[PDB]
């Protein structure tokens, strides 16, 4: 069947929760306060949200 | 451009502003925030959605 | 015997006491406001920049 790999039919991006990035075990790249959550991206904060 | 764009201190990119008082009538909701535009910087009102 | 009506057989009848059981709070009442729990957290924000 098709392979998402080499033609562009990716179908498995929503299953991914969250994202973390750390230059070095520093503060986390994506800034300062640049976020709503202190330190990490968040995705599909699907089982519960206040 | 690098030079003077984008800020380097700490700065949140999206606030949330909790009801500084409510009022529920039968069939009204009467919400009142005060939006806290810190100093140097600028809010476009057309970001802002309840 | 097995019914429990009066009867001659069922005057044989031995009880032993009830096992004991204490209820009450844990200590320090843990477990009584949430911690550490990423669904409900709780805040302290100032009441301008909140």
């Amino acid at each position: 069947g098709s392979i998402p790999y080499l033609d562009g039919t990716f179908y498995l991006n929503h299953t991914f929760k969250k994202v973390s990035i750390m230059f070095d075990s520093s503060v986390s790249w994506p800034g300062n306060d640049r976020l709503l959550t202190p330190n990490e991206f968040e995705i599909k904060r699907s089982v519960d949200g206040e | 451009p690098t030079h003077d764009v984008t800020t380097d201190r700490s700065q949140r990119l999206t606030l949330r502003f909790v009801p500084v008082d409510r009022e529920a009538t039968t069939y009204l909701y009467k919400a009142r925030f005060t939006l806290a535009v810190g100093d140097n910087r600028v809010l476009d009102m057309a970001s802002t959605y309840f | 015997g097995t019914s429990d009506n009066s009867s001659e057989i069922n005057l044989v009848q031995q009880s032993m006491p009830n096992r004991p059981n204490y209820i009450g709070f844990r200590d320090n009442f843990v477990g009584l406001m949430y911690y550490n729990s990423t669904g409900n957290m709780g805040v302290l924000a100032g009441q301008a920049s909140q």
